[PDB]
DNA sequence: CTTGGCTGACGTCAGCCAAG
DNA sequence: CTTGGCTGACGTCAGCCAAG
């Protein structure tokens, strides 16, 4: 009972580690597109105010 | 809801709120000309 | 030197799962403000569009 | 490796920077945008 | 009211790499 | 050439909680 406990859960943390590592690097690469859309916006809205004044 | 306990469910909340900016960044980005030409017709 | 090695591992092991928590945490935070960001500068150039037509 | 450190603390600090910046910018296109808002006036 | 499935947190081993 | 400081990845223990 022991060792089949053990091998379910220790193949149950790999998949947990996998899917942190995965959730981590969506936040970074989500970081970097909301990063460069916030700079075009900002540089749009910039130039927008330009246009009328 | 808003915030999941799964690493699974968290992963698809983000790419569910990027999926939806992108979409409302690209339509805002789309037809800044039609705006750009308003100015000209102002002038 | 190894009784000091592994106490000394485990504890540098504690402030790195720490600052990992941290890091992630900054992540969400980041990427919750840049949502704002952008939601406002989105409504503030589609305000400039009805303004201006 | 420079805009990707290894240590956590590099990597927090660096968004920390950058928070900093994105923000510095967007308060300041956000904060005249009054001025705008007046120059409007003379068009109609 | 239990359970099983995920996750948080732990300690240990292994490897990278500037600092010696 | 070492070493010490950090981190990746592993397995184990304990606890939370929707699913029963």
């Amino acid at each position: 009972k022991r060792e089949v406990r053990l091998m379910k859960n220790r193949e149950a943390a790999r998949e947990c580690r996998r899917k942190k590592k995965e959730y981590v690097k969506c936040l970074e690469n989500r970081v970097a597109v909301l990063e460069n859309q916030n700079k075009t916006l900002i540089e749009e809205l910039k130039a927008l105010k330009d246009l009328y004044c | 809801a808003s915030n999941p306990r799964k690493f699974s469910e968290k992963i698809a909340l983000q790419k569910q709120r990027q999926a939806e900016e992108t979409a409302a960044f690209e339509e805002v980005m789309m037809d800044i000309g039609s705006t750009r030409l308003q100015a000209q017709k102002l002038r």
